[PDB]
């Protein structure tokens, strides 16, 4: 329908990046939204067909271009961390009456001061209790994943090979582990719960994987520690009877 | 009925010279009250009838704003037909579209219209129900598909039932002592011998509003239409019409002939005869 | 796709010697919309000529209206020139005084 | 100020019906009001429609009340499922080519309904190194909130629904963590409204 | 008043 990418981003104060977006339904009205964390979505610019294009609610610092009736392409020029935030590409029919807008998945990006506040998530998976198995016949994991930057995070639940969601309950939002600081580092819990009996056989397997969103190969780090790639953090458990 | 309200768009693609062009005029009865043109500098939103410049500023932004975005949506609509007839990107064509809403006396909707041409053939046209729509040809039967598809039907419907009756009214207020008032015409009978047999009796009607008029050479009390040569009403240049109807009469039989003159500007229809 | 324009010369008001006035040169039902018209003053075209916004009838011809402002006198003559597509040269139409 | 949504986030038992307000402001002739629902995913996924000339607008458990005159446009969900949680956009598109302004966002959260309330706190043993431990506040109603806690090394989520659907239960948690040693489930939650009979076991 | 969007032919 509308794709979109990249789907996350992290930059450098002062540099510049294009945000991609191509409708495959032959629409012919295009936008580009903005959305601030706990705000809504405002436009930043927008076009009714190719070589035509219009502000803007917010249009200061981005430039744009409608190379063609398919594609739309969005830049940041001087990316600045007031411009954190979560683009939206949009497209439309014109005439008649479904003249909604469709999105794309969106693009999470965070600007940063510093590279070298960019951190992968640690990740660990925490047993169910014993007594939690002898009050409720059931038995609950708890997945624990901290200190990435940004907040680029995707988490997925793996039993016996098949993706799971029945039984997982993920955190909606990360939260800052420093509310205070500006580049804080963020934490996220999910859990899933099975049968005290599904869990007492060690032949099931449970595994936690997430997926982060930070640099390219590309990029020059210097620091000494390792270089904070998009990669995959992953920690896991095994049925267990005692 | 008695008052009504249309748009007139023409886009005719020029390859070579440019892109396609885009103009729309507008009407209240026979009264233009506005223009757009893309060929402009700045192409804007203009005013033709001085009663329109009640309208606040953001009025003609919004107007020119929805020109503006007709001259793409036909320009994609020129390419759309050269594909559906198959034709080269080397060839001039262009299409016209009208609509709007009829009042009746007393403010109602009568009936609504939106009409489509292709080269100056009838191409696709919304029905009277306002429901449905009838293609002209092969080609006008992918536009309906899409048209139906699209619930084009239903938005006009609502813009004919809607907004089109609304500021028509609107603009038969702000501008009544124009639109509602009506200007008789003047008239008067001609006679020129054709020869030593026969003579020709013209009956002039001018400076009248609106166009709307009957001018009728009549034998006896007997309409004779099929032997009356009109002309076609044609703009006198300050709002105000012209037209006159004309008959070859035997000579003697002259005060035969009457002329009748009907005009929702007079009183009464005006008989008339020539007078040496 | 193509049908040849009807002409009609004529003045707003009735023709009066050394009273100004407004020629007018209707051009109507033809199609295309491309066409050329003057108006001529003894042969010599007349400039600050204008015309109306470009609209068409029920049949979907086009129709617009030249006009230039003017004072008849009972010497001058005023034509119209009018060139289409569907014509093959110019045709002239001698501006008839007379009702 | 174009457009208002007056609820920031509100609560919903499931299987009832709730309304989200919306108020807009325009001088226009032509336009739209667009709603739109938000995952967490940021995915951002269309409801309904309602036109400037259209009658109240109905799209299955989707409807609205469409007050002209006052410029409202309340949103209204029946039969509250549990994937209706998420946050509610209500967006003016005035055109023309139509320009979105939308609302800041309502956030909608529905509640399981607990019909065996069992609220405990248990402490989970760490996988790899088994000294780190986290804490889980689950079974508890609906009812109950759960917020931070006054230490700066002590992390408390916000309480989530699980629905172990292949059991029809459904079930609340909250977890806390720290690394203090001197940390214990046993105050992880103590500045929380926890009930009295909220099972406490030992070690 | 214009109709306010031209559908595309």
């Amino acid at each position: 329908g509308v794709t979109q990418t990249p789907k996350f981003q992290v930059l450098k104060t002062g540099q510049s990046m294009t945000l991609q977006c191509a409708q495959d339904m032959n629409h012919n009205s295009m936008y580009w939204y903005r959305q601030d964390p706990g705000m809504g979505l405002r436009l930043i610019y927008y076009s009714a067909s190719e070589g035509t294009t219009d502000k803007g609610e917010v249009p200061n610092g981005y430039n744009v271009s409608r190379l063609n009736k398919r594609e739309f392409s969005l830049r940041l020029e001087s990316a600045a961390p007031s411009q954190t935030s979560v683009y939206f590409c949009a497209s439309r029919t014109r005439g008649g009456t479904l003249i909604e807008q469709y999105f794309g998945p969106g693009t999470r990006l965070t600007v940063t001061e510093d590279l070298n506040k960019v951190f992968p998530p640690e990740v660990a998976v925490f047993e169910p209790s014993e007594a939690e198995i002898s009050h409720t016949q059931k038995a609950t994991l708890v997945c624990l994943a901290t200190g990435f930057f940004p907040d680029h995070v995707e988490l997925s639940w793996w039993v016996n090979g098949k993706e799971v969601h029945s039984g997982v309950c993920t955190d909606p939002q990360p939260l800052k582990e420093q509310p205070a600081l500006n580049d804080s580092r963020y934490a996220l819990s999910s859990r899933l719960r099975v049968s005290a009996t599904f869990w007492q056989n060690p032949r099931n397997h449970f595994r936690c994987q997430v997926q982060f969103y930070g640099l390219s190969e590309n990029d020059e780090w210097t620091q000494d520690r390792a270089k904070p790639v998009t990669q995959i953090v992953s920690a896991e458990a095994w049925g267990r009877a005692d | 009925g008695s008052h009504s309200m249309r748009y007139f768009y023409t886009a005719m693609s020029r390859p070579g010279r440019g892109e396609p062009r885009f103009i729309a005029v507008g009407y209240v009865d026979d009264t233009q009250f506005d223009r757009f043109d893309s060929d402009a500098a700045s192409p804007r939103t203009e005013p033709r009838a001085p009663w329109i410049e009640q309208e606040g500023p953001e009025y003609w932004d919004r107007n020119t704003q929805i020109f503006k975005t007709n001259t793409q949506t036909y320009r994609e609509s020129l390419r759309n037909l050269r594909g559906y007839y198959n034709q080269s990107e080397a060839g001039s064509h262009i299409i016209q579209r009208m609509y709007g809403c009829d009042l009746g006396p007393d403010g109602r909707l009568l009936r609504g219209h939106d009409q489509s041409a292709y080269d100056g053939k009838d191409y696709i046209a919304l029905n009277e129900d306002l429901s449905s729509w009838t293609a002209a040809d092969t080609a006008a039967q992918i536009t309906q598909r899409k048209w139906e598809a699209a619930r084009v039907a239903e938005q006009l419907r609502a813009y004919l039932e809607g907004l089109c009756v609304e500021w028509l009214r609107r603009y038969l207020e702000n501008g009544k002592e124009t639109l509602q008032r009506a200007d008789p015409p003047k008239t008067h009978v001609t006679h020129h011998p054709v020869s030593d047999h026969e003579a020709t009796l013209r009956c002039w009607a001018l400076g009248f509003y609106p166009a709307e008029i009957t001018l009728t050479w009549q034998r006896d009390g007997e309409d004779q239409t099929q032997d009356t040569e009109l002309v076609e009403t044609r703009p006198a240049g300050d709002r105000t019409f012209q037209k006159w109807a004309a008959v070859v009469v035997p000579s003697g039989e002259e005060q035969r002939y009457t002329c009748h003159v009907q005009h929702e500007g007079l009183p009464k229809p005006l008989t008339l005869r020539w007078e040496p | 796709i193509q049908r040849t324009p009807k002409i009609q010369v004529y003045s707003r008001h009735p023709a009066e010697n050394g009273k100004s006035n407004f020629l007018n040169c209707y051009v109507s039902g033809f199609h295309p919309s491309d066409i050329e018209v003057d108006l001529l003053k003894n042969g010599e075209r007349i400039e600050k000529v204008e015309h109306s916004d470009l609209s068409f009838s029920k049949d979907w011809s086009f129709y617009l209206l030249y006009y230039t402002e003017f004072t008849p006198t009972e010497k001058d003559e005023y034509a119209c020139r009018v060139n289409h597509v569907t014509l093959s040269q110019p045709k002239i139409v001698k501006w008839d005084r007379d009702m | 100020q174009k457009v208002t949504q007056a609820q920031s986030s509100v609560s919903m038992p499931v299987r009832k019906a709730v309304t989200l307000n919306c108020l807009y402001e325009t001088s226009w002739w032509s336009y739209y009001i667009f709603w739109y629902k938000q995952l967490p995913s940021k995915e951002m996924i269309f409801l309904i429609r309602q036109g400037s000339d259209e009658q109240n607008a109905k799209s299955g458990r989707y409807s609205v009340n469409f007050k002209k005159a006052a410029k409202s446009v309340a949103l209204t969900i029946s039969a509250l499922q549990l994937e209706d949680s998420a946050k509610y956009f209500c967006a003016l598109g005035e055109g023309g080519a139509q320009k979105l302004v939308f609302g800041q966002g309502t956030r909608l959260t529905i509640n399981p309904n607990i019909q065996n309330p069992d609220p405990a706190v248990y402490q989970l043993r760490d996988s790899k190194s088994s000294d780190k431990s986290v804490c889980l506040f689950t079974d508890f109603d609906s009812q109950t909130n759960v917020s931070q806690s006054k230490d700066s090394d002590v992390y408390i989520t916000d309480k989530c629904v699980l629905d172990m659907r292949s059991m029809d239960f459904k079930s609340n948690s909250a977890v806390a963590w720290s690394n203090k040693s001197d940390f214990a489930c046993a105050n992880a939650f103590n500045n929380s409204i926890i009930p009295e009979d909220t099972f406490f076991p030992s070690p | 008043i214009p109709l306010t969007e031209e559908a595309e032919l």
